[PDB]
DNA sequence: CCGTTGTT
DNA sequence: CAACGGGCGGAACTATGCC
RNA sequence: GGCAUAGUUC
């Protein structure tokens, strides 16, 4: 996101990346929100 | 009562469907070029072999990627403490109620 | 299961400018063997192997016919 | 099953 | 009145598959 | 080393 905001984006890549970073941080805090992608890493096991 | 016949047949339907999907994908990719097409190279036996072996080995009746809703508790490891234990294990039922 | 269900599952599967078409005809099953040769159950237990048999199928290739046996 | 919050 | 969310026993002992 | 599943004792 730093690189995109430095080199200039297409006004929607920035928004999608912001949403993705928000999802990653939220799932790091709690990985049980209702109606979420439910991030996994490997073998299909959800994180902790 | 779902015995070995129905269980393995239900398990095998999905693996044969996946094998058909993979050979279809390979055929289309190799045919868009228009060069030629081969049969042996188009078939992944590892699908069927590993799928059946994994489902019997772990007990999670389903594909490995979707072992979340897969019903665990089928395919237990045979009890061998006594002959009566072996027989009563081989003749056993199960109610999927929680 | 081995006698009927696998054959029915193979049969009921739908078949998949030049055109190519495939249609699986029938299956086969040899007695269990080991590839490095029949493999006895006790040997399968001792060597941590799997007691299994190979499943073959007849597949026919057509272009718009050619038969492939024991796939 | 039953405490919150929304909608009406 | 309807939808949503959290809550649901205590210990202990083996085994097997997989990352 | 850890995750999961199964069985068993009280």
């Amino acid at each position: 996101l730093r690189r995109n905001e430095q080199n200039g984006a297409a006004a929607h890549v920035i928004a999608e990346d912001v949403k993705l970073l928000q999802f990653h941080v939220a799932t790091m805090v709690d990985n049980e929100l209702p109606g979420l992608p439910r991030a996994m890493q490997k073998s299909g096991r959800p994180l902790k | 009562l779902d015995l070995a016949g129905p269980l393995l047949a239900f398990l095998f339907r999905g693996m044969f469907k996946n094998l058909l999907k993979e050979v279809r994908i390979y055929a289309q990719k190799f045919i868009d070029r228009g060069k030629d097409f081969n049969l042996e190279l188009a078939i992944k036996t590892r699908i069927i072999s590993d799928g059946l072996k994994y489902s019997l080995a772990t007990g999670n009746w389903g594909d490995q990627k979707k072992a979340h809703q897969a019903r665990a508790g089928v395919s237990q490891v045979l009890n061998r403490l006594t002959f009566a234990s072996t027989l009563s294990h081989l003749r056993r039922l199960n109610s999927p109620i929680g | 299961f081995i006698q009927m269900s696998v054959q029915r599952i193979v049969e009921d599967a739908p078949p998949i400018p030049p055109r190519y078409l495939l249609k699986f005809e029938q299956i086969y099953l040899s007695k269990p063997t080991h590839w490095e040769s029949p493999m006895m159950p006790n040997e399968a237990r001792l060597r941590n192997l799997t007691y299994s048999a190979p499943l073959y199928v007849d597949i026919t290739k057509t272009v718009i016919q050619t038969q492939h046996q024991k796939t």
